[PDB]
């Protein structure tokens, strides 16, 4: 269905209920007392309420309390990615005011402080990490610089690699002096640094050395996994299809079903195409796919079958907006 | 509660705090030397226990589970519906009281409720001692249930019946009804179990539920596990429990198998199972691959599933199941047994109609099962002989009051999808058409519900055989004269089947003069060819409307012109009055601001395809796109996806 | 009286259990008759392609043979439930829709 178009009534009572839920969550996980039996029943209801709260309009103080409870006192066993998904859902109807941005900055500062011991690594099931949080802030305020994080940036040496990587992931939130100091310790070597740079915006245009990095990574993957008898390959195929890269060598690396489907569309076996991929593409990529001629008359058939059989409303919207 | 007996034949320990006797029994069963450390009496008792446990399908413990595959097998003649066999068995003299019990159940299943009640009373009188109290208890229960069913039949046969069924049709006499009411003046079944001897209450505790009004709430509530959307399974558990309930109710000859509660339970269980299977298939296709799973649903359908669906489902329920749980991707299992079951159904229908010994009580039960089975037989591949017998029974001997001509045509068309028409079936349909033609010779007219008549049979024959000629119909129309108008009309409806000489002789009895004659003739008869003079008649009508410048006439000729059934330039002289005519005549210059999308809901497959093939295509696509975006209409989306994409 | 009104959007019709006192064109008068529409998109046809719904007219419970269908004199509408006059609602609903027959009694889906 499309629930967001259903009128919601009695917003203040729902806000009071959610505030009570947040206060109970804070009580049960702050004062060193967690009722082990009651937790099993209560956590499911709390998670469902916080998930469903995206359609309700909330005031400033209630939203602040809910965000604080969700970010800080919610048990980890909700990972970071699920927490980000919940927060993004919350922000849709109740566009981020300044206080919630301050709370998010506090959470990011706490996470950065946690990144000292060289055994602490974020474990996100979906794949969304703390870095995305920063992007969310930059999605609502372009001129925001975290004053507290700059202090951590300045007092950093080359010894602690984890802090360097973590602050590199959140580069745009830092000030000019902070960026200048941080760039003196890190380069664009290898693959993860290149991906973080292109995502953040350091590398506006790809350079040949990054092409060599990509080529050698593909060679290693070929000789290590398939020859010897994952999202990186899909991202590289996406980059090539968007004409961002200008090399024909990668065409010889045909394996990843998505890789085959992208670099070699004419000879790709469309029987291996799955429709779920179509839910992970943005507007420009979908338009470019619609512009192609070797891909239209099979994607359109897959979409027709999905509309006829499935109960999902995204496929029909995709078909009507772009391919027709 | 010392053990849990799972539906797959395994036993686990639940609350046994003492000695594990069942484990020791299984150990004795597996070994042979350990079996022999018992006395003769204990040895024969162990043999009897082993036979009973093997008969009831208890295999081993959970730890020692090996190659666990379960298949059901019901050994009752009443379930398979071998009516003649039970009729013969009733006649033979009984030996014991169990044979009398079985005869009473068979009589009840055959609609002879008075005889069954009398036999149950006789069994009650004879069997009161001393260890067979189970027979006495079951006889009491069955007698009460038959009394209830007789009262309800009386209730829905004094009213909502009589001539509306065909005749007053008093099922039973009034003396029998008075005696029935007197004998059960204040009978109470709730205290029936508590009045039995205490040894019966201690031993046969498990039968107590038979004395309750409802006994299937546990399974109906448990059916909720098939609606979970969270990614042995519940499907197997539910199916095996259903088979267990059916086998227990049918093998012990209990009359509760004919009440509404049991039918509703069966319907809910089967519908939910098929819904879950289809949803799982869709999810797997969505995530895993387009065809990696194979697109074949995992719900294998066997003989018993077909029998249950035929017996316990109405037509509307089967229609809902087809709509929501697409069946063409569900493959059926054993086909020979299903074909034999359908052949038996057809033979029973033939016997019931021909012998004129219609049993009004048995008719209501049997006809629904027959209709459901013949409706559901579309997905089963049938051999030539079985198909011929089924078609004969359906077309000729099926009562008219329950299947009019249109529904019969619908059933027949369904039966031809997976089998196609061989020569014998065409001969049978030709014989049926000849019989109908003879019947039309009068104060007679066909009555149909869906609006389909005898013309459609000839249309289907021509669809499957372009070069078929009905010799008997040709002989019938060769002797025809001008006195009997309805026969000429009927033969007109079957015009293409007749021979050329018969056609020429038939044309003499009707000719067209005015535009009404032309439209009527093409409407019901066949004037497929558009002669120039008929065209001139249409031109005269159009000129009359032009100078004169409200139902539909002009759009028909516009569509005919667009389909190239008429070829002339005069049509361009009649542009301006009816917008649909202008759209169908002049598409390039048509003002699409006057176009309304509802027109697209009145065209068939061929016209829509021809429109899609004409370039007009882009404006129609834009209109359909806007209509789909504004209001989520399924018909518009279906048309746009099927024809314009 | 409006509670039992149903709208069928697959053929753009209305299901309402009413009786029509239609007056056929050229002074022919008909008593309380009604209509029945059937929806069949798979019927085998020849040159009469312009159809997915077949409309039958039932008068006094018997099918009326059609010779020239031009009745446009409306009808004194009678709700057979308790004999209500609903003619104005009928005439409004008819002008609101471009379909030939806007109101029927029963629709049969042969899909």
């Amino acid at each position: 269905c499309s629930i967001d178009k259903i009128r919601f009534g009695e917003q203040e009572k729902i806000e009071e209920y959610l505030v009570g839920i947040a206060e109970e969550i804070t009580k049960q996980f702050s004062a060193n007392g967690m009722n082990v039996v009651f937790y099993t029943q209560f956590i499911s209801e709390a998670k469902a309420a916080l998930y469903f709260a995206k359609y309700v309009k909330l005031s400033e103080e209630g939203l602040g309390k809910i965000v604080k409870a969700l970010l800080f006192y919610f048990p980890e066993r909700l990972d970071i990615g699920k927490r980000y998904v919940w927060l993004e859902r919350l922000t849709k109807c109740n566009e981020l005011p300044k206080s919630i941005i301050s709370i998010i900055d506090d959470f990011l500062v706490l996470q950065a402080e946690k990144h000292i011991d060289q055994n602490y690594s974020e474990v996100s099931s979906n794949g969304l990490y703390s870095r995305d949080y920063g992007a969310l802030i930059k999605h609502f305020e372009k001129n925001f610089i975290s004053k507290r994080l700059s202090e951590i940036t300045l007092c950093l040496t080359q010894d602690k690699q984890k802090q360097i990587d973590f602050l590199f992931k959140l580069l745009p939130l830092l000030s000019t002096n902070a960026k200048s100091h941080l760039l003196s310790f890190k380069s664009v070597e290898n693959i993860n640094d290149l991906m973080n740079g292109i995502r953040i915006g350091l590398i506006d245009e790809f350079t040949p050395e990054h092409e060599e990095l990509i080529i050698e990574y593909l060679e290693t993957r070929k000789v290590n996994y398939i020859v010897e008898k994952n999202d990186y390959m899909s991202t590289f195929g996406i980059w090539y299809f968007l004409e961002e890269i200008n090399n024909s060598k990668m065409e010889e690396f045909i394996m990843d079903d998505q890789y085959d489907f992208f670099v070699d569309p004419e000879n790709f076996d469309y029987k291996k195409f799955i429709p779920s991929w179509l839910k992970n593409y943005n507007d420009k990529l979908l338009g470019k796919i619609a512009g192609n001629k070797h891909m239209k008359h099979h994607v359109i058939e897959v979409l027709k079958e999905r509309v006829k059989n499935s109960n999902d409303k995204r496929y029909l919207e995709i078909l009507m907006n772009y391919f027709i | 509660y010392d053990y849990h007996f799972e539906v797959n034949g395994t036993v686990v320990r639940h609350k046994n705090k003492g000695f594990g006797y069942m484990e020791r029994f299984f150990e004795l069963k597996e070994s042979c030397d350990e079996r022999s450390k018992l006395s003769k009496k204990q040895y024969e008792r162990f043999n009897a226990l082993f036979n009973f446990f093997e008969k009831n399908g208890v295999i081993c413990m959970a730890k020692d589970a090996g190659t666990l595959n379960t298949s059901i097998e019901i050994n009752s003649l009443a379930y398979h519906g071998k009516y003649d066999v039970m009729k013969k068995f009733i006649e033979e003299q009984s030996v014991s009281i169990e044979d009398d019990y079985k005869k009473a159940f068979f009589l009840a299943c055959l609609g002879r409720w008075e005889e069954s009640y009398d036999l149950y009373s006789n069994i009650i009188l004879n069997s009161i001692d001393e260890s067979n109290g189970c027979v006495y208890y079951l006889s009491q229960i069955n007698r009460y249930r038959i009394y209830q069913s007789i009262t309800q039949a009386v209730t829905q046969f004094n009213g909502l019946g009589l001539l509306t069924f065909g005749r007053h049709y008093k099922p039973f006499t009034d003396e029998f009804l008075a005696r029935i009411e007197r004998e059960m003046t204040n009978f109470n079944i709730d205290d029936l179990f508590n009045g039995m001897p205490f040894e019966f209450q201690k031993k046969y505790k498990i039968l107590e539920f038979l004395s309750d009004n409802q006994f299937l709430y546990d399974d109906t509530v448990k059916l909720f596990e098939l609606t979970n959307k969270v990614r042995m399974s519940s499907d197997i558990v539910v199916l095996l429990r259903l088979y267990d309930n059916l086998r227990f109710l049918y093998e012990n000859c209990l009359w509760s198998v004919s009440f509404h509660e049991f039918h509703q339970y069966i319907r809910n269980s089967m519908s939910l199972l098929i819904e879950k299977a289809e949803y799982e298939r869709t999810r797997d296709i969505d995530e895993l691959g387009f065809s990696f799973f194979g697109k074949k649903s995992g719900f294998f359908m066997e003989y018993y599933d077909f029998v249950n669906i035929s017996r316990h489902f109405k037509i509307d329920d089967i229609k809902n199941l087809e709509r929501s749980c697409s069946i063409d991707k569900i493959r059926f299992g054993e086909q020979e047994k299903i074909e034999e079951y359908l052949v038996g159904i057809a033979e029973e229908i033939t016997k019931q109609f021909s012998a004129n010994g219609m049993n009004v009580v048995f008719y209501t039960q049997f006809i629904s099962e027959a209709k459901a089975a013949l409706y559901f037989a579309k997905y089963v591949k049938l051999s030539e002989e079985g198909l011929g017998k089924i078609v004969k029974a359906l077309l000729f001997y099926f009562p008219e009051r329950d299947l009019d001509i249109g529904k019969r045509y619908v059933w027949l068309e369904r039966l031809t999808k997976c089998n196609e028409l061989p020569k014998s079936i065409i001969s049978i349909i030709d014989d049926f058409l000849v019989l109908q033609a003879e019947k039309h010779i009068q104060n007679y007219s066909e009555v149909s519900s869906n609006g389909l008549y005898s013309r459609d049979y000839g249309a289907l024959i021509k669809h499957f055989e372009k070069n078929f000629i009905s010799k008997r119909l040709s002989e019938i129309t060769l002797c025809l004269t001008q006195d009997k108008q309805k026969q000429i009309d009927f033969l007109f409806k079957l015009l293409p089947l007749l021979s050329t000489n018969a056609k020429s002789h038939l044309l003499s009895f009707k000719s067209v003069e005015n535009i009404n004659d032309l439209m009527n003739g093409i409407r019901i008869g066949l004037i497929d060819e558009f002669t120039p003079e008929h065209e001139e008649l249409i031109i005269e009508y159009l000129e009359t409307r032009k100078v004169n410048y409200s139902n539909d006439y002009m759009s028909t000729f516009g569509i005919w012109y667009f389909l190239e059934e008429i070829n002339n330039s005069k049509m361009e002289e009649f542009i301006g009055m009816d917008d649909q005519y202008d759209f169908f005549v002049d598409p390039e210059n048509f003002d699409y601001k006057k176009f309304i999308p509802s027109w697209l809901k009145n065209y068939n497959d061929k016209l829509l395809g021809k429109i899609a093939g004409n370039k007009m295509k882009h404006h129609v696509i834009e209109v359909l796109k806007e209509r789909v975006k504004n209001s989520n209409d399924k018909r518009y989306l279906e048309i746009l996806m099927n024809y314009f994409i | 009286a409006t509670h039992d009104l149903v709208y069928h959007s697959k053929i753009n019709t209305f299901v309402w259990d009413v009786e029509f006192d239609i007056v056929l064109s050229d002074s022919k008068e008909l008593n309380k008759c009604y209509f029945v529409k059937c929806f069949n998109p798979y019927r085998i046809n020849g040159k009469c392609d312009f159809a997915v719904s077949s409309i039958d007219i039932f008068s006094e419970g018997k099918r009326l043979l059609i010779e020239n269908e031009f009745n446009f004199k409306i009808t004194k509408a009678v709700h057979v439930a308790t004999s209500k006059d609903v003619t104005e609602i009928v005439l409004h609903l008819s002008e609101r829709i471009s379909s030939p027959f806007p109101i029927v009694k029963e629709v049969v889906y042969l899909d």
